[PDB]
């Protein structure tokens, strides 16, 4: 996964979920780069699928 | 199974829309980013339980695909959740609707704008969506936007969550019933 053209005004909202540092399962990689991108790049992947 | 109920493809998971007809051929409809790609869906993450396969799919543009049901035993409800659905209408402003989906269950909020474009990158556009202030999070795509009995639309995407409040914008469900010549029941 590569967050570059994040940010995104809108995610779809399947489920394929993504493991972040901060130990929470984020529900695709939209909302995984959003949130990436909402800490200023410190939040990365941890592994995929949940956590 | 019925509307807001989860469905599992090869990549991953969604949410049943409708559960609709045509004569005697049984379909339900949900979001096209989830039918893309996938060709036989399940009821169950185990994959135990054969739903049907992927009969059309519409994304991006539009955002809608619909399911034949191969599965002979399975009830298949016109309903969501356990409101029954009777009828379909199209979106206006100022509306309250009602969102149901497999990761967050049952949302309510209004239509607060129509035929708008969202853009989900790399050109995926899609346009003439509904917008209101009802939210969504990952698994809830394809599921009901109803109001009352009548159903309107598809669960596309937004931003948000539920806990901090959203946007989510919808596929309506007119323009799939039109496109697959299927009704509700």
């Amino acid at each position: 996964v590569d967050c570059s053209e994040y940010p995104k005004p809108a995610c779809t909202a399947e489920y394929r979920p993504l493991c972040g540092s901060d130990n929470k399962t984020y529900g695709n990689k939209c909302n995984f780069c959003n949130a990436v991108v909402e800490s200023n790049g410190t939040l990365t992947l941890s592994h995929f699928g949940k956590c | 199974i019925s509307g807001g109920d989860a469905i599992y493809s090869s990549t991953g998971r969604c949410s049943l829309g409708f559960n609709v007809r045509s004569g005697s051929t049984y379909y339900f409809l949900t979001a096209g980013h989830c039918t893309d790609g996938a060709t036989t869906w399940w009821a169950n993450s185990a994959r135990t339980t054969v739903l049907g396969t992927t009969s059309g799919s519409s994304f991006p543009n539009n955002d809608y695909g619909i399911v034949r049901y191969t599965n002979t035993t399975i009830p298949k409800d016109g309903t969501v959740g356990g409101q029954d659905i009777t009828s379909a209408a199209n979106a206006t402003v100022g509306m309250a609707v009602t969102r149901r989906g497999s990761t967050t269950g049952t949302h309510s909020g209004s239509v607060t704008a129509l035929n708008a474009t969202v853009n989900y990158g790399g050109g995926d556009v899609v346009y003439g969506m509904i917008r209101t202030n009802v939210c969504a999070e990952p698994g809830d795509s394809g599921g009901p936007l109803y109001s009352g009995t009548r159903a309107i639309g598809l669960t596309s995407g937004g931003s948000g969550n539920c806990s901090s409040g959203g946007t989510t914008f919808f596929q309506p469900v007119t323009e799939a019933l039109v496109a697959y010549g299927v009704s509700v029941y």
